[PDB]
């Protein structure tokens, strides 16, 4: 396999956190140490930012991500606030403001359904929002249940279910009883030495990759009751099980991963400037999948890549960002 | 990760060896240099530096130039200091202003001379959680006043 | 034509002695009369970053020292330099010889401090 590099965009000034394709894959935005996004639309061959967000947050944008829908956007920054952009004028502005952390917001989640909004912060919680209109937004949840920094969250991709990574080297899963309405943890993922950074799903939702700053990393399984293998929840809820860990091939902490759901290929974001692209063998057993690295550029920057993304619509064009202050799109050849 | 086998020399590695073999010339990264830019980082709470204090020692930094490493080793006045994160913080606000991008700096306390050195050692390394560190003003502040060179 | 001028003129002259020469005068001036200096900023700042990536050693440590000095001037007037004199003073933070990486560290440092809570 071979990664091709096809654009260089330097739009922001400083580190650049967070990279997000648009459900059409056309568009993407940016955030950064700057305060400020950036909307990148395509025309011909060359990518070009056509709107500027400013004034947004007092502090720097950690993760910016597309709904569903894709119409809207929202934006974790560190200024304990997750803001709300619309483009109901036919221009970008800031409607509503969504406050309630103690520290800085780390991340931000849409559900498939898309009336769901997750949330994580410093303060070591995972809140969850409800969207019921563009001017109404209500929490629905509070949850404390991770010891230390939350990193991420993300939704499942098939059902709402809510996934957290964080600084106390877990992943907590997230589920909502019928009976109960009320959100609830499912279960906990403790196979990680030190802190996990990021997580996504496969493309029914069955699996899940995470990556962390033990420089490895790891696909989990979800086994539901009566699992042929014999493993057996004592709870009514799932459990997930760790059946590969990838090591050795990451100098230094990875700080993203993201699962491809047209091609089911792997990308990591580490923080050795390289980007490896793993894919799972084709004699893999489903209880002992072995993944084999194909490609990989090693300079692939001159800083820490801090995100990559697949692209939904394009098959194999994938993004990244990176302290150098650069965002970089890339074509893999299997 | 694992070692390279010692059957393989790297092509990268021995063409940039031959590339060496062809005033103007360079002067490496060192032990020194690095010991110079942290010897008189001031103690946040004392009238002293770091090396008045030994927190900061000359064979207590390791680094490659070559391979873009620098290690620093610091150890706190006393053994439950809780200004160990502060004074690793500002070691690290100094070397990311003064050196170039390309080293990759860890900062630890040396080993057996902390009893958080665990937890310490993790926050340090955490990039994302010392970016947010930089945005208190007040803790930007405090680190400015122990770069200051006077 | 004011001497100011000539000086200034003299930082894009391809001789290194001149470029030394002028260097020499203007550091002072810097220091001494920032208010006056201040006009000039943006040719000053242009051409000491030029300068400190000369073929001469001695031109760069010349012209990195007027960088540093350059930070006397009045902080309003700087800040909308201060990001890209941070991001152009990375270069020689890793140039070839200690003595010029000394003063480049030295100069960035000064820039670092500009939009700081201290006063
Ligand atoms: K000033």
């Amino acid at each position: 396999g071979r990664l091709i590099l096809e654009h260089t965009l330097q739009g922001h000034k400083g580190r650049i956190w967070g990279v997000a394709w648009h459900p059409k894959g056309n568009v993407f935005a940016s955030c950064g140490e700057d305060k400020a996004i950036r909307i990148w639309s395509l025309t011909g061959n060359t990518w070009s930012t056509k709107t500027i967000l400013s004034d947004g947050h007092k502090r720097t944008i950690r993760e910016i991500r597309w709904s569903p829908c894709g119409q809207y956007l929202a934006s974790a920054s560190f200024d304990a606030t997750t803001a709300i952009w619309s483009k109901s004028s036919g221009e970008f502005e800031c409607n509503a403001t969504l406050e309630g952390h103690e520290n800085e917001v780390k991340s931000v989640s849409w559900s498939r359904s898309g009336g769901l909004l997750a949330t994580c912060s410093r303060d070591k919680s995972v809140w969850i929002w409800e969207v019921a209109g563009d001017d109404e937004f209500e929490c629905a949840a509070v949850l404390n249940p991770h010891t230390q920094d939350v990193k991420r969250v993300v939704w499942h991709p098939t059902k709402d279910i809510l996934a957290s990574a964080s600084y106390d080297n877990t992943i907590k899963m997230f589920a909502e009883e019928p009976i109960d309405n009320d959100w609830d943890c499912t279960a906990t993922l403790t196979s990680h030495t030190s802190t996990v950074w990021g997580i996504d799903f496969d493309a029914d939702g069955e699996r899940l990759v995470s990556c962390s700053d033990d420089t490895t990393i790891k696909i989990w399984r979800a086994y539901h009751p009566g699992n042929t293998a014999g493993v057996a929840t004592p709870d009514q809820q799932t459990v997930w099980k760790c059946v590969c860990t990838v090591s050795g091939q990451h100098s230094r902490a990875i700080y993203d991963v993201s699962w491809c759901k047209l091609t089911g290929l792997i990308a990591t974001a580490c923080g050795d400037d390289g980007i490896r692209i793993f894919k799972e063998s084709s004699d893999s057993k489903p209880d002992e999948p072995t993944f084999e690295q194909i490609t990989a550029e090693e300079g692939a920057h001159d800083q820490d890549v801090n995100s990559v993304q697949w692209n939904p619509v394009v098959a194999g064009q994938l993004i990244s960002c990176s302290d150098d202050g650069t965002i970089k799109i890339w074509k893999v050849t299997e | 990760g694992r070692p390279t086998e010692i059957e393989n020399i790297n092509p990268n590695v021995y063409d940039r060896i031959k590339e060496r073999v062809l005033e103007n010339v360079p002067d490496p990264f060192d032990k020194r240099e690095i010991f110079d830019l942290i010897r008189n980082i001031n103690d946040p709470e004392h009238p002293l530096t770091l090396e008045e204090l030994h927190v900061v020692q000359e064979d207590l930094i390791r680094i490659n130039d070559s391979q873009n490493s620098v290690h620093i080793s610091f150890t706190p006045t006393i053994p439950h200091c809780s200004m160990a994160t502060l004074i690793g913080l500002s070691i690290r606000v100094k070397l990311l202003r003064s050196l170039p991008p390309r080293f990759k700096v860890t900062v630890e306390i040396t080993p057996g001379t902390h009893a958080s050195e665990l937890a310490v050692n993790k926050q340090l390394a955490d990039k994302e959680r010392v970016a947010a560190a930089l945005e208190n003003n007040h803790l930007a502040e405090v680190i400015n006043q122990c770069i200051a060179a006077k | 034509p004011t001497l100011l001028s000539l000086l200034l003129e003299a930082l894009s002259c391809p001789d290194s002695v001149v470029q030394l020469s002028t260097l020499s005068c203007l550091q002072p001036l810097l220091l001494e009369a920032p208010q006056i200096m201040s006009l000039h900023v943006d040719t000053l700042v242009t051409k000491f970053l030029n300068l400190s990536s000369s073929y001469s050693m001695a031109v760069r440590i010349a012209a990195l020292q007027c960088m540093h000095a350059l930070t006397r001037l009045p902080t309003s007037v700087l800040l909308p330099y201060k990001s890209q004199v941070i991001r152009a003073l990375a270069k020689p933070l890793d140039d070839k010889k200690r003595l010029v990486r000394k003063e480049a560290v030295s100069a960035r440092g000064e820039w670092f401090l500009l939009g700081s809570p201290g006063s």
